[PDB]
């Protein structure tokens, strides 16, 4: 059933429930003080329940962080899978394994989702949160993907930002305490986060072309062609090989080097001073048989 | 900067504009590169990032020669401007905002010398399991923002504790964390400070601050000598009928010194019936091994039945021995340890 | 305290960066969609009877591909149908699209490139035929522009009206949530300040 | 105060700039304008009779421009046009400029490319025809190098000898006004300075 390209419906329903809450939640917030202007609780007690269950404090939370640690990595596997894929493209429900897998990761998604608005102290600071928008414009889509028996690759991409969690679902569960590889896996999860999904949007908008020329700029790259291209151009070097060639894409290229740059500038050798901290003369001496040893302690130099 | 680096590099995107398009004039313009405006904005964007792709370049002569030029002085800027732009922007307050109180819940408020270890340690004796279900919020509040070690720490704790950056002396701060509301104040020590005089000023002046802003608190401090702690009782809200008390450490520490001089190591008995210690079992033949049965009692306060009203002191403390299990030490109507067989218990 | 928290500093900052946004994006499709499209309009709506309709002989090369990325080459004949104006009344030659003028100005049609060049011969052919037989009859509602192509004339616009109303409507959309965002935010504020500071 | 304001040195810094600037541009024009256009001066001006018109039938490929940026490639018959030389009196060939002769040395003329290659052929047989009318008779005021390109000669040459006025002027102009600008800013202080200690 080809011909109507119904990529609009995915953006459609991220936008209207970004949006739409958000002005649910205004709105809560102006009638809720306007009814005195013009004209322990049970919620707390679920409000504790669910802030117990987003940390890993019991072992259920626990079985839960980990869930989300290894079906944020199954999700951009997914978007891996799908990214050679065309742009719009049919596909039945109950023979395609792979939408189904997705079915299963996005509705866990969704429960840890409500979880978290449970959770939250501020409606509107929850709303607005970073991990939240990435919740907003990848869980939606699928399900109008498996409503209409048709798929697009359209913001998928964004599943690369739930690396950021990593650090974080990390500090819960105990893993990481001292100070240095706490900011190394947060540095680590920035910068291949960032990496990843700058990679996506050039790769989304360099193969569906410039709506200006009536889309003959399908410079047709791979996925991992952009991941090539924003290494080889966060780094400057800049070989000229592979590059953007549409309007759109020079113009996120543009704003990637003002950012991009310093980011790994900054970021890389960081990395290399936190890994290779090695202690050189550590171990311990071994004594052997039939020779004693004696040692020397105090003030040691050179000349002495 | 902002203003600067975006004016250089449109205008000198126009001049290579203007000289790539009418081209060379000694070859009678037959150089005319045919590039747009924006092509010429992406080349000076890609050339003062020290990319170059190469997929656009200049051509004429006048265009390399305005080119050698501005690499010159535009990689310096460029390599100027961009990170103090990056650092100007993002500088962003992490823990502003303000506590929200719950309604059936109280909460704590703790200042003073807070650290990693002295937080955990505190947090180790607070919320501890051998009391009971407790469910007071703890509220932190240092000028000092927190190292990634103690955030790790808050959020292993993130339904307890809360934290937020400000000073108690600010009294804007003191309304961000509701100490109006809050049902204690604790002032910790730096008890290895360079010189105890000076924080003993710097804590007097805490607690001269949450006076001036709330004087109905109650304020738990702790000072290093004992003039410092009688310069607190002068301050004109500083009612220990209430309960602000001041734990001396000298006077604390030479006490338990003196005691322990009548009775020898009774100071490590008295400090070890205040931290909360669980059971440790011990399954060999050691000191240790009945020594932490002995750690793992603590001191606690109760009411007692109304069947023990009108009886002796040695007698409810003998069986509560031998049926509760129990060892009673002191009793309130005042403060008194160890009344003789005359006095009888008291109801309430 | 009266003053925003840091939930409501967020949202006007997110409501202040959609009327960027908005503003930004107004700018940008003010050079890339409008421009064109208003040099499209340019072109003016005429009336045009054909001419004759002639073949050169000097083929041209296509490029059919199949399913796994083929690349072959196939070639093409080349028809010119040359019309006779009704603003300039000259001899004007007859173009699908600008696609069509830009890819070949030396003929009037291109085929969808096939393997067989027999194939592309024969749509060709069919497409020759139809303009073989309606000559003189039924002048056309074609288009043309004497300012810069003179010489050509189309048969297609390449963008709609409706490219006018979307190059205005959802940057004006941005706009308008933005605005709704700050006001919004902005207004609950005002009425809890005075709800709290009613008692 | 007997110095410099801060005007009068920024004032003698573009002087200096000026100075700089004309002297570096009469160094840049030195390598661009001037060593080519001595080139061109280096041919000289001699008079050559036609010897022969010839055609070879291998056409070469022109560029025809539509307005919006068409790149369509007409293709056009080649005319050798030999004369006898007075200097070398050899078998030279004819060319319109260096021009002409870079692009396609094969030839004596390029027409300006059309679309139809029968209008760039009668282009070719109208400048061949009259090429072909005036043999032996008349010759022509035409330029020739035999150090560099003994086997051609030209037409025009592709300089102009006010090519040498203007390589030199502005520089010199540039010269004068930055020297004019730092004696008179040094002539008004001087002045300032004495009307101020004449009291
Ligand atoms: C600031 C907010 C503003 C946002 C503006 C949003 C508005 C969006 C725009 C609004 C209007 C766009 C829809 C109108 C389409 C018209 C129909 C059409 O042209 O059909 C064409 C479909 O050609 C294709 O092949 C389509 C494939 C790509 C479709 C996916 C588009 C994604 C665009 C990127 C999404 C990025 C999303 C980024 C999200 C961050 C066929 O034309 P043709 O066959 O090729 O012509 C041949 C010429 N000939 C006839 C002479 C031979
Ligand atoms: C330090 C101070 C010194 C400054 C020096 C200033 C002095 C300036 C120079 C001085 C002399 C220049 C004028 C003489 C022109 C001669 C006439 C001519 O050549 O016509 C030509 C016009 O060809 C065009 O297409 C013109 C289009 C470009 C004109 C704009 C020039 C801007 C130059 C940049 C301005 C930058 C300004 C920068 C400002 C900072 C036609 O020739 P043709 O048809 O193509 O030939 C075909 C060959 N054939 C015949 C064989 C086929
Ligand atoms: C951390 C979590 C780990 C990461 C989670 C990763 C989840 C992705 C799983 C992929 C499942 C899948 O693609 O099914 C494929 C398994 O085909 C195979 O043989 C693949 C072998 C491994 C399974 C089916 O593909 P197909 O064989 O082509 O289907 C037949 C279609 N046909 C009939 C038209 C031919
Ligand atoms: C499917 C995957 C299978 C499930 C396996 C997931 C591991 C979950 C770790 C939970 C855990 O035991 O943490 C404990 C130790 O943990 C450590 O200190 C080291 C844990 C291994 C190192 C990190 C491996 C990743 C923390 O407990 P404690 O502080 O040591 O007391
Ligand atoms: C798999 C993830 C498990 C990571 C183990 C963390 C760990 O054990 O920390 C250890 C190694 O110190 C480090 O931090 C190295 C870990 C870097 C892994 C980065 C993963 C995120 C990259 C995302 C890329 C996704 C790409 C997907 C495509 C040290 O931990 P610690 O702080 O010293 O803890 C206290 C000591 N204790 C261990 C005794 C308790
Ligand atoms: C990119 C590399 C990212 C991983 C590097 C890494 O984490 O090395 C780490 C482990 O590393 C290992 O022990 C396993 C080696 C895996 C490296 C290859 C990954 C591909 C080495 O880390 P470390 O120095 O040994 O421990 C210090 C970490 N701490 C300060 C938190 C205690
Ligand atoms: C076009 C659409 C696609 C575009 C593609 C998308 C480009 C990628 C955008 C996502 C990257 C932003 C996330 C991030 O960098 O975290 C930041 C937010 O700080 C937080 O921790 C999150 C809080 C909100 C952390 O960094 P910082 O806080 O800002 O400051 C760092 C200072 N520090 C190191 C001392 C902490
Ligand atoms: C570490 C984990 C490693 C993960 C590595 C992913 C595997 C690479 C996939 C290669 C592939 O799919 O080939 C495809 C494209 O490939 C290319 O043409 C570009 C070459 C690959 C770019 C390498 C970038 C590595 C990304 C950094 C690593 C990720 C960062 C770290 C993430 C944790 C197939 O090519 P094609 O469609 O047939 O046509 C290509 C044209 N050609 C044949 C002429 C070439
Ligand atoms: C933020 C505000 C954003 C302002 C952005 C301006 C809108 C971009 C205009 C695009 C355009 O006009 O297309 C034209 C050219 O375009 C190109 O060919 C080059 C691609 C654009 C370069 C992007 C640089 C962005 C400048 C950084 C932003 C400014 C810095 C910040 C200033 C505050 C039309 O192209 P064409 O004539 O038809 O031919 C091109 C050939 N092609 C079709 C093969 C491609
Ligand atoms: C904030 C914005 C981007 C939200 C998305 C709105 C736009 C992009 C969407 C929503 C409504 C959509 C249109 C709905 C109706 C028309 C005509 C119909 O026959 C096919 C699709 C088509 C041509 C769509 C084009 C894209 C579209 C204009
Ligand atoms: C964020 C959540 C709560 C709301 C998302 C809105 C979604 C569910 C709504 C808004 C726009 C809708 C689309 C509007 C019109 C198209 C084409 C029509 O022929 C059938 C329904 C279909 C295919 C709808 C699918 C569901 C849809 C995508
Ligand atoms: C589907 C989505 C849009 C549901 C929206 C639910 C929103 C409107 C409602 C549900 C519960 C509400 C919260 C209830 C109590 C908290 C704590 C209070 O001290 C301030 C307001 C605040 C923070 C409210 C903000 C708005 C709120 C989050
Ligand atoms: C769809 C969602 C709401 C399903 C969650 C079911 C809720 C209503 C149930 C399941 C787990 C429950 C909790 C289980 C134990 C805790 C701790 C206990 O000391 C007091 C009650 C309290 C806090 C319960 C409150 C109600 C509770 C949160
Ligand atoms: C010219 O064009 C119009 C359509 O715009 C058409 O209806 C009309 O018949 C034509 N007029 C003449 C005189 O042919
Ligand atoms: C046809 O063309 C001629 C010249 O090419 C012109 O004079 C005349 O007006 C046109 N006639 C019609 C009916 O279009
Ligand atoms: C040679 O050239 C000059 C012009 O420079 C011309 O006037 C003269 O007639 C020619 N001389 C001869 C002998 O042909
Ligand atoms: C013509 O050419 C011949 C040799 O090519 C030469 O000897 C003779 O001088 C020339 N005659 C004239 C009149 O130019
Ligand atoms: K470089
Ligand atoms: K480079
Ligand atoms: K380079
Ligand atoms: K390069």
């Amino acid at each position: 059933s080809r011909g109507q390209r119904m990529w609009w419906a995915f953006l459609a329903s991220s936008m209207v429930t970004f949006f739409g809450g958000l002005f649910i939640i205004l709105l809560w917030r102006t009638l809720k003080y306007l009814w005195t202007v013009c004209c322990v609780g049970w919620m707390t007690s679920v409000k504790d329940w669910a802030g117990v269950m987003i940390s890993a404090q019991t072992l259920t939370g626990r079985v839960l962080v980990v869930l989300v640690f290894a079906l944020s990595i199954g999700a951009l596997v997914i978007y891996f899978i799908d990214s050679s894929n065309p742009i719009e493209s049919c596909q039945n429900f109950y023979k395609d394994f792979t939408l189904q897998i997705d079915m299963a990761f996005n509705v866990f998604f969704l429960l840890y989702f409500g979880l978290r608005f449970i959770a939250a102290n501020d409606k509107l600071w929850f709303w607005l949160e970073v991990n939240s928008v990435v919740d907003f414009f990848t869980v939606p889509p699928v399900f109008v993907s498996v409503y209409l028996n048709r798929s697009w690759l359209g913001l998928r991409f964004l599943r690369a930002l739930r690396l950021i969690q990593f650090s974080e679902i990390l500090q819960f569960l105990n893993i990481l305490k001292t100070s240095n590889s706490i900011k190394l896996v947060n540095l680590l999860s920035i910068f291949i986060s960032t990496w990843l999904t700058a990679a996506g949007f050039i790769h989304l908008v360099e193969n569906s072309g410039d709506p200006w020329e009536n889309f003959q700029n399908n410079q047709a790259l791979t996925y991992w062609e952009c991941v090539y291209l924003l290494m080889v151009t966060m780094s400057t070097v800049g070989y000229g090989d592979v590059y953007a060639k549409t309007t759109l894409g020079r113009l996120f290229m543009v704003f990637f080097i003002l950012g991009g740059l310093a980011m790994f500038a900054s970021y890389v050798p960081e990395i290399i001073e936190l890994i290779g901290n090695r202690k050189k003369y550590g171990g311990s001496y071994s004594a052997v048989s039939g020779r004693k040893h004696i040692v020397v302690c105090g003030h040691i130099t050179l000349e002495s | 900067l902002l203003s600067i680096f975006i004016s250089t590099w449109l205008t000198a995107a126009g001049f290579i504009h203007l000289v790539e398009n009418s081209g060379d004039p000694w070859e009678n313009f037959q150089n005319n590169q045919a590039l747009t405006y924006w092509e010429c904005v992406y080349l000076l964007m890609v050339t003062m990032s020290t990319v170059g792709y190469g997929d656009v370049y200049a051509k004429t002569t006048l265009g390399r020669l305005f080119m050698v030029f501005f690499i010159l002085g535009g990689l310096a800027m460029f390599a100027s401007y961009v990170p103090e732009i990056i650092e100007l922007i993002g500088n962003r307050k992490k823990y502003g905002g303000s506590y929200s109180a719950v309604s059936g819940r109280k909460h704590i408020v703790v200042c003073g010398h807070i650290t990693l270890e002295s937080v955990s340690n505190f947090l180790k004796d607070f919320l501890h399991k051998d009391r009971d279900d407790v469910n007071v919020e703890i509220v932190f509040l240092h000028n000092i923002s927190p190292n990634l070690e103690l955030e790790a720490l808050f959020k292993r704790h993130f339904t307890q504790v809360e934290f937020y950056q400000g000073s108690v002396l600010n009294p804007h701060d003191l309304a961000r964390v509701k100490i109006e509301s809050a049902d204690a104040c604790l002032i910790l020590a730096n008890k290895y400070c360079a010189d105890p005089d000076a924080e003993d000023a710097s804590n007097i002046m805490r607690v001269i601050s949450i006076k001036n802003y709330h004087p109905k608190i109650r304020i738990i401090t702790q000072m290093l000598q004992y003039h410092n702690k009688a310069h607190l009782l002068n301050i004109p809200s500083w009612n220990w009928k209430e309960g602000d008390d001041a734990i001396c450490l000298a006077e604390l520490k030479l006490g338990f010194i003196a005691q322990s001089c009548l009775a020898q190591g009774l100071s490590t008995m008295l400090a070890n019936l205040f931290s909360m210690r669980s059971f440790i079992k011990i399954e060999e033949d050691t000191w240790q091994k009945y020594y932490l049965e002995g750690v793992s009692n603590e001191m606690y306060t109760e009411y007692l039945s109304s069947a023990f009203v009108g009886l002796s002191f040695p007698t409810v403390c003998e069986l509560c021995f031998v049926k509760l299990k129990l060892l009673m030490i002191a009793i309130e109507s005042r403060i008194l340890i160890n009344p003789g067989n005359h006095l009888k218990i008291q109801e309430g | 305290a009266y003053e925003y928290t840091e939930a409501e500093d967020k949202s006007i900052r997110l409501g202040l960066f959609l009327i960027i946004s908005g503003v930004v994006s107004l700018f940008i499709f003010g050079f890339c969609w409008l421009s064109p499209a208003l040099q499209d309009l340019q072109a003016t709506e005429a009336n045009c009877t054909v001419l004759s309709v002639q073949q050169i002989g000097e083929v041209f090369e296509c490029t059919f591909t199949c399913g796994a990325d083929c690349r072959g080459t196939s070639q093409y004949p080349c028809v010119q149908v040359y019309v006779n104006n009704s603003e300039s009344n000259s001899r004007a030659l007859l173009h699908s699209d600008e696609h069509q003028l830009l890819t070949n100005p030396k003929c009037s049609y291109i085929p969808p490139c096939k393997r067989e060049n027999q194939k592309n011969l024969e749509s060709v052919m069919n497409w020759q035929q139809y303009w073989k037989d309606e000559i003189g009859s039924q002048p056309f509602t074609c288009y043309f522009n004497q300012h810069q192509r003179p010489d050509d004339v189309l048969l297609h616009r390449t963008h709609d009206e409706i490219v006018l109303l979307h190059c205005f409507l959802w940057p004006l959309v941005t706009f308008v949530v933005g605005v709704l965002i700050v006001v919004l935010t902005i207004c609950a504020k005002s009425l809890a300040v005075k709800a709290e500071a009613m008692k």
